[PDB]
């Protein structure tokens, strides 16, 4: 009664559903035609705290399928750039997985995927505190997909890879590999 | 102008973590066994990718009334 979802009228709810924080979808595009910008690339797209405000940006936004090469699409927390040197990346990492092809993959529902498991909070368990965000790569010859952890330590950081390579429906010889950002975190074969 | 699907989202309240009871019939709700284990269930919400799901085809309206074209100019070269 007291609760209208947007299950049970799509104009007119008075509930939804939050997320476990906010979350911030980035976008970095190609280098510039006109030349005169290879160095400003990465874009905040907007900050959103609710499941429903997720499908809105979603449905309005380009697959992945349909962005041109040297494109990105970065799901962070809030206040996370999606950067190695943020002060919550720096010491941090990344389990990835590079889609050797870019046309025997249903890359859009994979990606859709992964940001699902992000915002819905089964890549880690309460308290881990490893998931800082999650990425998806075009380039030339392949598609990468990759969650970025805080740190590089351990049963909770196979376990998320673990989790990715079952989100990403990959049979068991497909590896995804854990990799610091840093020569020297990296330089301190890890893969599921 | 705000669509009524947008209007009605920046006025909804926020549900209190995950609800079992509410949905009408054929929607299904999260997976409680997820959520057995929280402890701070006012502040950490599990949700399986086919609850997710659901969503798709349901909420298909902007974000902001603009989005189209603040997302245009944030990218074109």
């Amino acid at each position: 009664g007291p609760h209208m979802t947007v299950f049970h009228d799509k104009e007119n709810f008075n509930v939804k559903h939050p997320l476990s924080c906010r979350w911030t979808l980035w976008f970095t595009k190609p280098a510039s035609g006109k030349g005169d910008n290879w160095n400003d690339l990465l874009k905040k797209v907007i900050t959103f705290e609710s499941v429903e405000e997720f499908w809105g940006i979603y449905n309005n936004i380009a697959p992945v399928s349909e962005l041109a090469v040297k494109s990105d699409y970065h799901l962070f927390k809030e206040g996370v750039r999606p950067e190695w040197e943020d002060p919550q990346n720096k010491h941090g990492g990344k389990w990835a997985y590079q889609f050797k092809d870019k046309r025997s993959v249903n890359i859009d529902e994979l990606w859709l995927h992964t940001m699902l498991a992000a915002i819905g909070e089964t890549l880690e368990d309460e308290e881990d505190g490893e998931v800082m965000g999650v990425v998806v790569n075009v380039r030339k010859g392949f598609y990468r997909i990759g969650v970025w952890t805080r740190t590089t330590e351990k049963e909770i950081l196979m376990n998320i890879g673990r989790r990715l390579k079952e989100v990403l429906k990959l049979p068991p010889n497909e590896m995804v590999e854990f990799s610091g950002h840093t020569e020297a975190a990296q330089a301190g074969r890890m893969v599921v | 102008q705000p669509s009524a699907a947008l209007q009605s989202l920046r006025s909804a309240r926020f549900l209190p973590g995950i609800v079992q009871d509410i949905y009408p019939p054929g929607i299904k709700s999260p997976n409680p066994a997820l959520n057995e284990a929280v402890q701070k269930k006012g502040r950490i919400f599990k949700y399986d990718v086919q609850f997710l799901l659901q969503f798709q085809n349901v909420f298909t309206e902007k974000p902001s009334p603009d989005f189209d074209q603040q997302v245009k100019a944030l990218i074109g070269d």
